[PDB]
C-alpha cells in the first residue's frame, strides 16, 4: 500500500493525464470520421489501452482518502470495497478493445456504440481542475473560468464529430439530403463527400459547430433532414444554458473587487471629509500622499488580520519585530523579559520622504524605532536603521530640541508614552540600565533617573496611608495585590494600623490581620499602634 | 422545499417556460401558413421552402411529424438568437408575428441570464469561507514566518466556523413562550447538578435557566483578563494556574465579593461554555432572598480543597452574617403586625426563634408588645428564651 | 414614486428606449435606400430584395404599410442579434450605418442585463424564508430536539412567510422616542377595553403600552399549562382562545393575571382555538410599573374582585408592608455606613425622616456608631433632630 502523496505515484498520475486528454479528444474523431481505424493508428490504439490497464490494477495499491473527515485507512479489504462499488465496471469496459471486436464480428454498427464509453475518462481532466482549484497559489474563481471554457470547447468538438456521423448514416445514393453532401461553398462542391482529404473534412464540420456554439449563425452550413434538426435542437438548447453559466461566473470574478476599486472608494470619503472641515491645502497633500503609498506595494489589508486572536498575534509580533529591536544602543544588556513586553505593543508606520515627524520645542508623545530607510535630524545628525530617536524628551520631560526629517522611504515602529512608562515601572532593575546605557544635562538626567526610582518607593507608601486614613477599603485593595508592602512606613513612619487605630475604623483592622502585619511597629516617636486606639 | 437545491429548481422552471413558449410559437407560426389558400403556397414561409433536396411543394400530407419538426426547428433557432436564414418569414402576417415573438424572447432571454447570474454571485456559506482563507494565506507568505503557528491560525478560524450554528440565529423570531420550553430541555440538566446550586429552590433554578446563552471558544482564547472586572458555566471540556473540571462555575466569587478576577482564563481545548450576564445574576438573586443565602453558604463550605476560598473566608463570612441579620430584621417586622402566615414561612426557611437584630430586639418583644397571644405560644413551643435580654434592659415580661 | 418599485420602472424605461431606437433605425435605413437614383435601385438593400414570391421591384409605389413592416422587420432582427441574411446591407453607405447601429446596440443590450440582475439580486420572500429554515434545521439537529417541538418552530416560520410580518431588523433604525409614539397609536385602543384596567389613570396605562410586544400563535398551540408558574401577562387582541372546556376567551380580555398577583400556580390550561394576535408583558416590568402607581394598584385589585378575600387581603397587606420595608432598608444602610447604598434610595426612594416599626431615625444609628461623614448628609435633607423613639431617647443621647 502507498499513500497518495509519494511524489512518485503523483508523477504517475500526471503521466496518465496526458493519455486522458488524448483518448478523450480522439474517441469522437474515431467514432465519427473513421469506420474501422486503419492500421496506421494500430500501435497508438494498443499502447493507449495498456497504459490505462496498468492503472486499473494499481488502484488497489492506493489506500484511501477519508472515512468521515480525515482518515487514511491502509487496508486491503477497505480499499477494494470502494473501487468495485463506484467506477470499476465502467473503467474495465472502457479499456477493453472495441475496434478489433468490431472487425471480428463481421461489420456490426451496433457494437461501435460501445466505443463511446471511452468518453468517460475526460472526467479525469475535470478532477484535475477540482484538485488545482483547492490550491491557494492561484485564484479559484479564475480556475473555475478555465474549466468552463474547456468543457464548452470540448462539447463543441464532440458535437462536430456526432454531426458528421449523422451524414454518414444515410446511403451514398442519398447524399443530396445531408448537410454536407448538398453543401457548396464558393467553388468547392463537396460532391463525393467521402474522399475529401479528412483534414479538410473535419475543419468544415468543426467550423459548423463553433459558429453554432457562439450563436453567430451564417446559414451556409445548416441541417436539412429530420435527424439533423433534432440533434441541433438539443445541442442548441444545451449550449444556451451553458453559455449563460459562463457569464455568471465571469461576473462573480469581477464583483470581488480590485486594488483600484478599493482605493477609489477611500479617496471619496477622505475628499468629502476634508472638504467639510476646511482643512489646509498643505495637509491635503499629506493625507492623499499616504493613500497612494499603500495603493501599490499592498499593505497589511486591515479589517482582515483582526479575526486573528490576540494570543496567536502575540507570537507573530515576536517573529517579525524582535531582530530590529535588539540592535538599538538603548536596550543593550536589557533582560529578555523586559524587551518581550515591548514587542507586543508596537505599531508599524510608513512615512514618505520630505515629511516631518517631530518639531523643535514640541512635546514628544511617542517613541520611534527606526527599522528601514534613513532620517536626518535638523543638518546636525543622520539617523541610521536599528536606532531610536526622541528618547531624550520622554525621559527628562524636556521639549524636543531637534526636528527629524524623512530622507528616504522608511518603516518606523512607534510606542506610546502611557504604555512605555507602565512597562518601565515594573522592570525597575532594567530601568536603571537604560539610563546608564544612555549616558555612554546628562548628569542632571542621570541624577533625576536615580532620584525617580528612589522616590517611587516612598510615594506608594503615602498613597496606602491616605487610603487607610479615610477608610476607603476598595481604594487600598488595588494597591495591595499589585502594589507595595503594607508593612512599610512612610518618611516619618506611619503604619496603616496607626491611622486606623486613631480614627476608630474597626472594619479595616480585620484586613490588616490577614496580611500578618507586625503589631509592635514603632515610629520615630516611641509610640505603638495600640497607643492611638 | 429545503431538500431541493434552489439553483436547480430555478433553471428548470425558467427552461420549461422558455421551451413552452417556443412550442406554442411554432404551432402558431404554422397556422399563419394555412390561412392562405392552397393556390398561394409560394407566399408562405413553408410553401416557398427548399432545403438540401426536399421541396416542400404542398406542405400538406407531408407526414406531420416531418411537418412539425421543421416548424419547431425554426422556432428554437430564433429562441437562442442563432439565426440561419434557411427558414424565415416572407409575408406581412408572419413578419408581424416574428417581431412580437423575437422581441418577447429578448426580454425573456435576458431574464434567464440575469436570474442565473444572481444565484451564482450569491455564493454558498462554504464559498465565503474559502475567500477569507486566501487573504490570510497570501499575507502569511508576505512575511515568510514559521510553520508551528500556521496550524493554530487555520484551526482557530475553522473551529469557530463549524461551531457558529448558534451564533446569531433566528431564535429571537420565535415567541418567548416556545423559546422558554427549549431552554428547559437543554440547559436544565447542566444547571441542576452544578455544586453551587445544591439544595436551591426549584422555582429559583427555573428563573436562572432561561437567561443562559451558550458559546463556543477555541483553545488558547482568553475568556477573561486577570485583574479586570459575566457568570460562566462549563458543560464539557477543560479550562485553564488552575484547571476547571466540568460542571464547575468560575467567576461566582468575583461577583459576590466585588473583586476583579485575579487570573486570566484561557481555553485549554474546544469547550462549550454557557454565559450569564453579571447584572442579571444580581437582579435575579435579589428576588429570591431565601435561596440567595444558601448560595454563598455552599460556597463557604468549599473552603476545604480550594485555596482561594480559604484566604477569602473572612470576607465571605461577613456577607452571610450580614444577610442572616437582615432575615431576623424581617422576622420582627412580620410579628409587629401579627400576620402569622408570614411568620411560619420565614421560621421554616432557616429562620431562628432566638434571632436578635442589631438593636438587641427579638421577635418575642414584638410578639408581646402588641398583645398577640396567637403568636405568643408559637415561639414558646419553639424552645425560645423567655428571659432574653436586650440592650436597654427590657425583658419580654417587662414591656408587656 | 414609492408605490411601484423603482428598479422595475428602470427596466421598463430601457425597453422603451431600445424599442424606440429600433423604430428610428428602421426609418433611417429606408432613407438610405431612397437617396440613390431610381435607375440604380438594384444597388439598395430593398430594391434588390426578393422574398418567397414578392419582387420589391419598383419599391417606391408599394403600398407603404407593407413597406414599413419589411423595414421594421429588418431592424428588430438586427436589434435582437438574431440574423437571417434575407435582408442585409449591400452598398457602402448602408454598411457604415449598420456598423454604428450594431455597435451602439451591443452596449445597450448588455446594459439591460445588468439592470435585470440587480432586480433579482435584491431578494424575495421565498429566498429569505429558505435561508432561515436552513439555520433552524441545522440548529435543531445538533441539539437533538424532540419531534414535537420541531413541528412548532417550523410552523411559526411558515406562518410569517405568507401575510408578511413586520420584517424585523429594519425597524431598529427608528429611534425609541419616535417608536414610543407609534405604540400609542396601535396598541392603545385594545388595552382600554379590558375589565382589569377599568377606571385606571391614563398615566398608568401609558406606561404599559410602551413596553408591550407582539406575538402570534397558530390554532391548537398551548400557552399556559395547569400548575405552571406564570411569567408573562397576555392581552388578547384578536382571535379566540379556550381555557381548559371550562371557559372561552374573547378579544379585549386578559388571562393569567390571577397567577402573577397572588403567586398562585396557573390553575387552567390555555389553548388556542383560532389564529390569535397576543400582546405580552413581562413580570419584572409589570411589577415595577405597578409599584410607582400605588393608587392605581389598589383599583386593579378592587376591580378584579368584581381565595378572593385572601387575595384582596394580601393586596391590601402588600401595599401596607412596602412602606415599612423601605424604612428598614434605609436604616440598615445607615447602620453599616454604606453611603452609596443609601444614595440610590433617597432620590428615588422613601423619606429618610420616617422611622421603622420600632422607630429609629437613621441619625440614631449614625450617632451610635460614630459615623461622622454620614451625619453631614442628613443635615442637607434638614431631617428633624429632636425625633424621639418609643423610649424617650434622643439622637444626641446615643452619641
Amino acid at each position: 500500500i502507498v499513500h497518495p502523496d509519494n511524489r512518485w505515484y503523483k508523477a504517475w498520475t500526471m503521466f496518465i493525464l496526458i493519455w486522458a486528454l488524448y483518448s478523450s479528444f480522439f474517441t469522437p474523431l474515431e467514432f465519427g470520421f473513421f469506420r474501422g481505424l486503419p492500421e496506421n493508428l494500430f500501435i497508438l490504439d494498443i499502447a493507449g489501452q495498456i497504459a490505462f490497464l496498468v492503472d486499473i490494477v494499481l488502484t488497489f495499491f492506493v489506500a484511501y482518502r477519508d472515512s468521515r473527515t480525515y482518515r487514511m485507512i491502509y487496508k486491503r479489504s477497505s480499499i477494494a470495497l470502494r473501487y468495485l462499488k463506484s467506477t470499476f465496471i465502467i473503467d474495465l469496459l472502457a479499456c477493453m478493445p472495441w475496434d478489433i471486436i468490431y472487425k471480428a464480428a463481421g461489420e456490426k454498427e451496433e457494437v461501435r456504440y460501445l466505443l463511446l464509453i471511452r468518453l468517460y475518462r475526460v472526467h479525469r481532466v475535470i478532477l484535475f481542475f477540482h484538485k488545482m482549484e483547492k490550491d491557494i497559489r492561484i485564484n479559484y474563481l479564475f480556475t473555475r473560468i478555465v474549466k468552463l471554457i474547456f468543457v464548452e470547447l470540448y462539447c463543441t468538438h464532440t458535437a462536430a464529430c456526432i454531426f458528421y456521423y449523422l451524414a454518414t448514416t444515410l446511403p451514398a445514393s442519398q447524399e443530396g439530403y445531408t448537410w454536407i453532401g448538398s453543401l457548396k461553398l464558393g467553388d468547392y462542391s463537396y460532391s463525393k463527400f467521402r474522399e475529401i482529404d479528412l483534414w479538410t473534412r473535419y475543419t468544415t464540420s468543426m467550423y459548423f459547430a463553433v459558429v453554432t456554439m457562439a450563436t453567430v449563425g451564417y446559414g451556409d452550413i445548416h441541417a436539412v433532414n429530420m435527424r439533423e434538426m433534432i440533434f441541433a435542437m438539443v445541442y442548441i438548447s444545451f449550449d444556451m444554458i451553458l453559455g449563460a453559466y459562463l457569464i455568471g461566473n465571469m461576473t462573480a470574478l469581477i464583483v470581488k473587487g480590485s486594488k483600484t476599486e478599493r482605493f477609489r472608494d477611500k479617496m471619496a470619503d477622505i475628499m468629502r471629509y476634508m472638504n467639510r472641515n476646511k482643512l489646509g491645502r498643505n495637509i491635503r497633500g499629506q493625507i492623499t500622499g499616504h493613500l497612494r503609498l499603500q495603493y501599490e506595494s499592498s499593505y497589511t489589508e486591515a479589517a482582515v488580520l483582526q479575526d486573528i486572536p490576540v494570543s496567536i498575534r502575540a507570537k507573530i509580533a515576536q517573529t517579525l519585530y524582535l531582530p530590529y529591536i535588539e540592535k538599538v544602543p538603548l536596550f543593550r544588556g536589557c533582560s529578555s523579559e523586559f524587551i518581550n513586553q515591548i514587542v507586543i505593543r508596537l505599531h508599524e508606520e510608513f512615512f514618505l520622504p520630505g515629511e516631518v515627524i517631530m518639531e523643535q520645542g514640541s512635546v514628544v508623545d511617542q517613541l520611534y524605532f527606526v527599522c528601514h530607510g534613513v532620517l536626518e535630524e535638523i543638518i546636525v545628525a543622520v539617523l541610521q536603521p536599528d536606532h531610536s530617536f526622541g528618547e531624550i524628551s520622554i525621559l527628562c520631560n524636556i521639549p524636543q530640541p531637534y526636528t527629524v526629517r524623512v530622507a528616504e522611504l522608511c518603516r518606523i515602529l512607534r510606542l506610546d508614552k502611557q504604555s512605555f512608562m507602565n512597562i518601565l515601572e515594573i522592570f525597575f532593575h532594567d530601568g536603571r540600565r537604560i539610563l546608564n546605557n544612555l549616558l555612554e544635562r546628562i548628569k542632571q538626567l542621570e541624577s533625576d533617573i536615580t532620584f525617580h526610582i528612589s522616590k517611587q518607593e516612598a510615594e506608594l507608601a503615602l498613597k496606602l496611608n491616605s487610603a487607610a486614613f479615610y477608610g476607603d477599603l476598595y481604594q487600598l485593595k488595588s494597591l495591595i495585590r499589585a502594589g507595595g508592602d503594607p508593612n512599610k512606613t512612610d518618611y516619618d513612619g506611619r503604619s496603616p494600623l496607626h491611622l486606623a487605630a486613631s480614627r476608630g475604623y474597626e472594619d479595616i483592622t480585620l484586613y490588616l490581620i490577614q496580611e500578618s502585619v507586625d503589631v509592635n511597629i514603632k515610629d520615630k516617636l516611641g509610640s505603638t499602634p495600640l497607643l492611638e486606639a | 422545499d429545503i431538500r431541493i437545491n434552489y439553483l436547480f429548481t430555478r433553471i428548470v422552471k425558467l427552461i420549461f417556460v422558455e421551451l413552452y413558449c417556443t412550442h406554442t410559437a411554432a404551432c402558431i407560426f404554422y397556422y399563419l401558413a394555412t390561412t392562405l389558400p392552397a393556390s398561394q403556397e409560394g407566399y408562405t414561409w413553408i410553401g416557398s421552402l427548399k432545403l438540401g433536396d426536399y421541396s416542400y411543394s404542398k406542405f400538406r400530407e407531408i407526414d406531420l411529424w416531418t411537418r412539425y419538426t421543421t416548424s419547431m426547428y425554426f422556432a428554437v433557432v430564433t429562441m437562442a438568437t442563432v439565426g440561419y436564414g434557411d427558414i424565415h418569414a416572407v409575408n406581412m402576417r408572419e413578419m408581424i408575428f416574428a417581431m412580437v415573438y423575437i422581441s418577447f424572447d429578448m426580454i425573456l432571454g435576458a431574464y434567464l441570464i440575469g436570474n442565473m447570474t444572481a444565484l451564482i454571485v450569491k455564493g454558498s456559506k462554504t464559498e465565503r469561507f474559502r475567500d477569507k482563507m486566501a487573504d490570510i494565506m497570501r499575507y502569511m507568505n508576505r512575511n515568510k514566518l514559521g510553520r508551528n503557528i500556521r496550524g493554530q491560525i487555520t484551526g482557530h478560524l475553522r473551529l469557530q466556523y463549524e461551531s457558529s450554528y448558534t451564533e446569531a440565529a433566528v431564535l429571537q423570531d420565535i415567541p418567548v413562550s416556545i423559546r422558554a420550553k427549549i431552554a428547559q430541555t437543554l440547559y436544565l440538566p447542566y444547571i441542576e447538578k452544578v455544586p453551587l446550586f445544591r439544595g436551591c429552590s426549584s422555582e429559583f433554578i427555573n428563573q436562572i435557566v432561561i437567561r443562559l446563552h451558550e458559546e463556543f471558544f477555541l483553545p488558547g482564547e482568553v475568556i477573561m483578563e486577570q485583574g479586570s472586572v459575566q457568570l460562566y458555566f462549563v458543560c464539557h471540556g477543560v479550562l485553564e494556574v488552575a484547571v476547571l473540571q466540568p460542571d464547575h462555575s468560575f467567576g461566582e466569587i468575583s461577583i459576590l465579593c466585588n473583586i476583579p478576577q485575579p487570573y486570566t482564563v484561557r481555553v485549554a481545548e474546544l469547550c462549550r461554555i454557557l454565559r450569564l450576564d453579571k447584572q442579571s445574576f444580581m437582579n435575579i438573586l435579589e428576588i429570591f432572598f431565601h435561596d440567595g443565602r444558601r448560595i454563598l453558604n455552599n460556597l463557604l463550605e468549599g473552603k476545604e480543597s480550594n485555596v482561594r476560598i480559604k484566604q477569602l473566608e473572612s470576607d465571605i463570612t461577613f456577607h452571610i452574617s450580614k444577610q442572616e441579620a437582615e432575615l431576623a430584621l424581617k422576622l420582627n417586622s412580620a410579628a409587629f403586625y401579627g400576620d402569622l402566615y408570614q411568620l411560619k414561612s420565614l421560621i421554616r426557611a432557616g429562620g431562628d426563634p432566638n434571632k436578635t437584630d442589631y438593636d438587641g430586639r427579638s421577635p418575642l418583644h414584638l410578639a408581646a408588645s402588641r398583645g398577640y397571644e396567637d403568636i405568643t405560644l408559637y415561639l414558646i413551643q419553639e424552645s425560645v428564651d423567655v428571659n432574653i435580654k436586650d440592650k436597654l434592659g427590657s425583658t419580654p415580661l417587662l414591656e408587656a
